């Protein structure tokens, strides 16, 4: 039986414990802010 | 928010529960005394720490009288 | 099967060596000792100071 | 009451008010948005869950959180987080005794100073300007709108005129 | 009253030089005006919205179009004075960068660990 | 250790200068608090119930040192072993 | 420096004759503590400024707290158990200064502290690790209460009798002794 | 301003619908501290001047609740002016419209404590004990 | 100087050769081999490259139509990882030193050495002047019974001389009664069920 | 009295550090409210990344 919901997302280390969560999770944020991965936007508002 | 809630009030007896509050005295409007102490303590630990001498002192019913609150009636067995 | 992948990427001037990485400097108990005295110093001092105003 | 409302026929459940309150959350990206003061629950329990485990670690002696040594002053000092990067442009192969950086807000003048002082080894320093510029916003190809991070210009100036070469 | 000292209310000089929104470094004795408390939620806004008018013709705070973030400020570092613009009154709340080097085998560490 | 139960009020002294200036210092559940030394005895209901208290006390000091305190007691603890 | 191991104290009750404790000192085991104490009692107050001097400082610079154990009381003393002063900055019993700073501390001085015969001298302190200028004879048999907590620099060699002398004054109300025990001069006896 | 096409009153319609902080602060006692109380009806030992610590003073003594304090020791004699403060420490620590939902249905009215307003859930079994205590008496 | 600048930005992008994509980061037990001080060396290594990193995304997000997008992006997620698995191992340590000093700090507190005047506590017992008496009882006896039997005859005051009196069952017979009333339990539950099952045949 | 106080006080500070504020450890509403459909999920994050 599921300890969180289906659409959670999972934020936490590999064993399990919980100490960084606030970093993972800024982490994620600041990049899905500005994925470092992203290439040439296709939009006319562009940041630039 | 509040550190250390205070016990339940007239809960001098081991085995059975303490009499319901505002009739010791504080605010009415309850008719069952409860403690999580009473509670929680496993049955088994409630008995080994009485006598069937004690347990028939504390099992005593005073019926419409109240003790604690002399020459009234006890609030519990009123309707309201 | 296995996962096997792109092994033909490297970057060796800006890359630690796994003999190099894999050194244990971590000696415990000393610095564990510091650490612990250095906290030990701020809640004694900050209990005293409770004593003061009280 | 002059007359009573036929309240009996219905369930009791809380209607909606008419004029219904608006999500707390702030949909504006542009320039002026505010950053809002009022602070609710979750701020407390993130900080709570951050500085130490609120739900199951015991909370350590009140001295050691009010002190420099509590871990999120312990890490500050001795582990320090600062984007402090650097307009290309402006040291590119011009000779530029002002050089740009991009800082974040939260650094005055002289911890600027500092920074580049102590790891950049640069000394000499006349002296900073200092900019707060809104971070970049921008929409995506399916319209959603994204703000990056909000930033502090430091023109730096100099004592000795400044380039990075480009090889062509 | 007002805990936070009354220069950053109405000015240090006659000119209004030390009014606005400041920040204290949660370690450090003296406070600020910045208050999230719902009682203070009207000035604060009162400050990020108008700004102040100063009776000298300047407009303090905010004047433009960008409202300035009263919480990413950098920490209040001390208090003016009219000699010296600004004295620093606590030192210990600049950030002193110190990096540790040419310690052991720290040359030899580079950014990224490498493959197998 | 009594003086320090008694409630004090945070006001202006001038204020306590007007109303004890007019008879309103004792209305509402103010009083004022000056030390005494010796009392009223008659009348004194208070006086009255703990000098009868320090009375018994005195007789039954009497009752120790002639010793019947002892024989009760052992006695108490004869009827309890009896039981 | 080992052969400074004596310092004295000559200590007056009111209007009494001051009369001489000379202590003895265990510089090796507690270098610190022994190194703040010996100072304390000599006290170089020896500069003397000139008029210039005092155009120029415009402070009067022996305004602060002079670093010395002369015209120091004794501050808390009771019966049977020990006796304490040596306040620098007030004679009132609180706020510690020492040679090197506010208060000093030595980890591994504290540690090996015990307290065990009587006419023992060791540092009064709020902390294990807050050390000021204040210092406490034992009187009683044993303390071995105190072995984590405080730090033992020395003994009473002479004037143990100055000691349960200045024991027996009667405490006032307000908690010091009724009648004022003060430290009249000290000296290092080197 | 609330009223507007900008902006800034756009943002003054949505962020300041979000809910403050909130704890009970129950209100201050300035007139009787619990806290001096700690000196009254001892007595004086005359060689020291100190109190006398009496070891009947702590049976007979009446815990004073409160929020920066955990407990304060007070004469019985002198309970009878704390009886608020007795009673918002046994309170629920909410406004009870919060909690209220405890009231109306009435599998929680039977498994939470009601008295004076702290909504608390009573001792409950768990389901395996509810079992097992249900079996061994064979029924 | 200028070299201080020529580390933000980078060495191949600057002599225009393509950027290689390093083996990976410092993973999480490999920093807990590390020290403190090499530790936080690595934070300062990671610190400078994770600046320059910034500052060419920054450039390249720059003139995006002119200069494509940035080449071998993997290497930020890489040192930003690196940099959250050293604050773990921080984190970590730090935790440990809170716990050992706590509990040394209330071993303190229950030794009571601390006093705000500089000095030492009075000693422990002087004050306390009071004597526990330890009975043993086959029977239980109730408490009052208890305090007027042993109560102090000479003594004029309600208590009578006794400040408190406190039952007890030691351990090792409480445990003996819980175990005896489980058999006693399991005891009806099997002479219920020998009377339910051979009351068909009998 | 002194020492008494400050350990109370100690207790106290972290017993109200530990039970304020209170939140719920679960409500069906945060299922209810973190529940999105799908055109908002790629409405939310997507970037160019998925498609190159
Ligand atoms: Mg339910």
């Amino acid at each position: 039986q599921r300890k969180l919901p289906k659409h959670f997302p999972v934020v936490q280390a590999s064993d399990g414990s919980s100490l960084l969560r606030e970093e993972t999770i800024a982490c994620m944020e600041r990049e899905r802010r500005l994925p470092h991965n992203m290439g040439k936007l296709y939009s006319y508002h562009r940041p630039y | 928010v509040a550190p250390w809630v205070p016990p339940p009030r007239h809960d001098i007896k081991v085995t059975m529960p303490p009499p319901p509050g505002g009739e010791v005295g504080g605010r009415f409007g309850v008719s069952q005394g409860y403690s999580d102490r009473l509670a929680r303590t496993p049955y088994w630990k409630r008995m080994a720490l009485s006598t069937y001498k004690l347990r028939m002192m504390e099992n005593a019913t005073r019926y419409p009288m109240s003790e604690h609150r002399p020459g009234e009636y006890d609030i519990r067995y009123l309707p309201t | 099967p296995p996962v096997n992948d792109e092994l033909e990427v490297g970057d060796p001037l800006k890359d630690t060596p796994i003999q190099d990485a894999d050194e244990a400097t971590y000696d415990r108990e000393a610095e564990q000792a510091v650490l612990v005295d250095k906290r030990l110093e701020a809640m004694e001092e900050h209990f005293v100071q409770s004593l003061k105003q009280s | 009451i002059h007359k009573g409302w036929r309240t009996w026929e219905y369930q009791h459940t809380r209607p909606d008010p008419r004029p219904f309150p608006d999500p707390p959350v702030n949909d504006y990206f542009g320039r002026s948005r505010i950053w809002n003061p009022i602070a609710c629950k979750l701020g407390y329990v993130r900080k709570k869950a951050d500085e130490w485990g609120w739900p199951n670690k015991p909370p350590p002696p009140t001295g050691l959180r009010h002190s420099q040594e509590f871990f999120p002053f312990f890490f500050e000092r001795y582990f320090p987080d600062a984007e402090v990067r650097l307009l290309l442009d402006s040291v590119l192969n011009n000779e530029t005794k002002r050089p740009v950086f991009q800082i974040p807000c939260s650094m005055s003048k002289v911890e600027l100073v500092n920074y580049l002082k102590n790891i950049y080894g640069i000394d000499n320093v006349v002296r900073v300007e200092v900019r707060n510029r809104r971070g970049r916003r921008y929409k995506n190809e399916v319209g959603e709108i994204k703000m990056m991070d909000d930033y502090k210009v430091a023109v730096v100036e100099l004592d000795t005129p400044v380039s990075v070469e480009l090889k062509q | 009253k007002n805990s936070w000292p009354e220069w950053m209310d109405n000015g240090a000089d006659g000119t209004g030089y030390g009014i606005g929104l400041h920040r204290t470094h949660p370690l450090s004795r003296l406070r600020g005006n910045l208050k999230r408390s719902p009682s203070h939620v009207p000035r604060v806004l009162g400050m990020m919205i108008q700004g102040v008018w100063h009776k000298s013709g300047v407009k303090l705070y905010f004047r433009g179009g960008k409202p300035p973030n009263p919480s990413v400020h950098p920490y209040l570092t001390g208090e003016p004075c009219p000699l010296y613009g600004w004295k620093v009154t606590d030192e210990s709340v600049i950030r002193q960068f110190n990096m540790p080097s040419i310690d052991g085998t720290n040359f030899r560490y580079k950014p990224y660990v490498a493959l197998q | 250790g009594f003086v320090h139960a008694l409630p004090h009020d945070t006001r202006d002294a001038l204020l306590q200068e007007w109303e004890r200036m007019h008879h309103l210092d004792w209305q509402f559940g103010k009083a004022v608090y000056t030390p005494r030394s010796k009392e009223n005895v008659r009348g004194n209901l208070t006086w009255l119930r703990e000098d009868r208290h320090y009375d018994q006390r005195m007789k039954f000091m009497q009752e120790v040192e002639s010793g019947e305190a002892r024989a009760k007691h052992m006695k108490l603890i004869a009827e309890a072993a009896g039981n | 420096m080992r052969i400074s191991e004596r310092a004295f104290m000559d200590i007056a009750i009111g209007t009494k004759a001051p009369r001489r404790i000379v202590f003895k000192l265990f510089p090796r085991k507690c270098p610190s503590a022994v190194k703040n104490f010996i100072e304390l009692c000599s006290g170089n107050v020896s500069t003397d400024t000139y008029e210039s001097g005092n155009r120029d400082k415009l402070i009067s610079e022996s305004a602060l707290p002079q670093l010395t154990y002369k015209n120091s009381t004794f501050h808390r003393v009771e019966k049977g158990y020990l006796i304490q002063g040596g306040d620098i900055v007030t004679g009132r019993g609180t706020e510690q200064l020492s040679i090197y700073g506010g208060t000093f501390s030595a980890p591994e001085e504290v540690r090996a502290s015990v307290f065990d015969k009587p006419g023992l001298v060791g540092t009064a302190s709020s902390s294990p690790n807050a050390h000021g200028s204040q210092f406490f004879i034992l009187t009683a048999k044993e303390a071995n209460h105190l072995n984590g907590t405080c730090i033992c620099f020395g003994q009473v060699a002479d004037g143990l009798d100055v000691v349960q002398e200045i024991e027996q004054v009667p405490i006032d109300p307000s908690g010091f002794p009724s009648l004022k025990v003060s430290i009249v001069d000290c000296g290092v006896l080197e | 301003f609330k009223q507007g096409q900008g902006m800034f009153s756009h943002q003054l319609k949505r962020l300041l619908q979000k809910k403050s902080i909130h704890r009970y602060n129950w209100d201050p006692l300035p007139m009787y501290d619990p806290r001096k109380l700690v000196h009254a009806s001892r007595h004086m030992d005359v060689e020291t001047w100190r109190e006398v610590p009496d070891p009947h003073w702590d049976e007979r003594s009446y815990l004073v609740p409160d929020q920066m304090f955990y407990n304060i020791p007070v004469p019985p004699e002198y309970k009878d002016a704390y009886w608020w403060r007795e009673l918002q420490a046994r309170r629920v620590q909410c406004p009870v419209e919060w909690v209220s939902h405890r009231m109306y249905n009435k599998g929680d009215r039977q498994r939470y404590d009601f008295q004076d307003l702290a909504f608390r859930k009573k001792f409950e079994f768990s389901y395996e004990e509810v079992v097992k205590n249900a079996k061994d008496m064979r029924s | 100087s200028a070299a201080a600048f020529y580390e933000f930005v980078d060495n191949n992008f600057l002599n225009n050769k393509r950027p290689p994509v390093p083996g990976g980061s410092w993973t999480v037990e490999v920093l807990r081999n590390k020290s403190l001080a090499d530790l936080q060396h690595i934070w300062f290594l990671l610190l400078k490259e994770r600046n320059m990193l910034k500052s060419m995304k920054e450039h390249y997000l720059r003139h995006q139509e002119e200069l494509g997008a940035m080449p071998a992006p993997s290497r930020l997620k890489m040192i930003d990882e690196s940099m959250r698995n050293i604050k773990r191992v921080v984190k970590e340590r730090d935790e440990e030193a809170t716990a050992r000093a706590v509990e040394i700090f209330k071993e303190r507190l229950k030794r009571g050495i601390y006093r705000y005047p500089p000095g030492p506590p009075p000693p422990p017992g002087a004050h306390d002047k009071t004597s526990v008496v330890k009975v043993e009882l086959s029977c239980y006896v109730e408490e009052e019974r208890l305090r007027e039997l042993f109560g102090r005859y000479d003594v004029f005051e309600p208590h009578k001389g006794i400040v408190r009196v406190e039952l007890k069952l030691p351990d090792e017979v409480l445990k003996q009664k819980e175990e005896a009333e489980q058999l006693w339990t399991q005891y009806m539950a099997e002479c219920s069920d020998v009377k339910a099952y051979h009351q068909w045949s009998t | 009295p002194v020492y008494c106080e400050a350990l109370r006080r100690e207790r106290a500070r972290e017993e109200t550090l530990m039970k304020w504020p209170h939140v719920p450890e679960w409500k069906y509403e945060y299922s209810t409210y973190t529940r999105k459909h799908l055109a908002d999920i790629v409405q939310y994050n997507y970037t160019n990344v998925v498609d190159y």
